[PDB]
């Protein structure tokens, strides 16, 4: 569903 | 978004996506106010009957997505939540009586042909704008359709829908449903001697309800998505939370707590 | 978007 | 931020701000009573 956001926001 | 279409190229620069860093996920609609203020539905961060109860830490805020589900590396702007703000009196217990919340970025968001603020409605902006006939502007990637067993097809927008409907007659809001009905809220949508469709829907919620002014050029934000009894139905309305008769609230929070 |  | 926000709060880039009107923008307008 929802495209990887990078996991710095994460 | 039921019955809307999708929008265009910045066609809506303050469009905040509330998304759920786990599950990664869509919470709502949201509206930047500023370079840091975002604005949203309360409940999209409190509602105890679905348990809902984030804390800043849970969510990212991001603007200048036209796509739902990309992740939009150059064009859009991912946020942290410094603060978030519930209306006092918000009472989601009841019929959702002031369904408003304020959030606090951590930083200063920058603007683009995606970013950018709307207006927050001035006395005379809304005693002239919010009438009822006025079309209103609804955003957001929520349901294209109410939820249904039945239904088939893909129920969620690729890309952020656009939908414009009317101000309706409080009256005739209130004869609609058997909700306690406030003056915190306003509806919008076509009146049943209009067979027209169109309405926001589960997971539009927080966004704005936008109108232009003539007056002098600007968009500002009338209402956030709040609630209502299945999307598009026949003869049932969607609920606002009308910014302006809780301006002050947003006013004194924004005054002693930022910019 | 909460239905009653 | 308040009584109209920002500063140069609702004025669209793309749009407003490039005099360019979106697909559905004279719809609202016509509302307002009408395009007269």
């Amino acid at each position: 569903d929802f495209e990887e956001i990078p996991e710095e926001y994460l | 978004i039921v019955e809307g279409s999708d929008a265009e190229i910045g066609m809506s620069p303050w469009q905040v996506m509330l998304f759920r860093k786990s599950p990664q996920e869509l919470l709502c609609g949201a509206s930047l106010i500023s370079d840091r203020w975002v604005l949203t539905a309360a409940h999209c961060l409190l509602y105890p009957p679905w348990d809902k109860n984030f804390t800043e830490n849970d969510l990212l805020v991001r603007i200048g997505k036209h796509s739902r589900t990309r992740y939009e590396r150059n064009i859009e702007k991912i946020s942290m939540l410094e603060k978030i703000y519930i209306h006092p009196r918000y009472n989601w217990r009841e019929n959702l009586d002031r369904d408003i919340a304020l959030m606090k970025l951590k930083k200063p968001v920058a603007f683009s042909d995606y970013i950018h603020p709307v207006c927050l409605p001035d006395r005379e902006t809304a005693a002239s704008l919010l009438q009822a006939g006025y079309k209103g502007r609804v955003t957001g990637w929520g349901n294209l359709k109410e939820t249904w067993t039945a239904n088939v097809g893909k129920g969620q927008p690729s890309v952020l829908q656009v939908v414009n409907l009317p101000i309706v007659e409080r009256p005739v809001c209130k004869d609609s449903t058997r909700i306690r009905i406030t003056d915190n809220m306003f509806c919008a949508g076509y009146k049943p001697d209009e067979g027209k469709r169109g309405d926001a829907c589960e997971g539009d919620s927080g966004g704005p309800f936008v109108m232009k002014s003539p007056f002098n050029n600007r968009w500002y934000q009338m209402g956030i998505v709040s609630w209502g009894e299945g999307c598009d139905r026949d003869g049932k309305y969607g609920f606002y939370t009308h910014v302006f008769r809780l301006k002050k609230w947003i006013q004194k929070v924004i005054d002693q707590f930022g910019e | 978007r909460p239905p009653g | 931020t308040f009584g109209s926000g920002e500063a140069d709060c609702g004025l669209r880039p793309l749009f407003e701000k490039k005099s360019l009107e979106d697909k559905t923008e004279r719809e609202l307008l016509e509302s307002y009573i009408d395009g007269r």
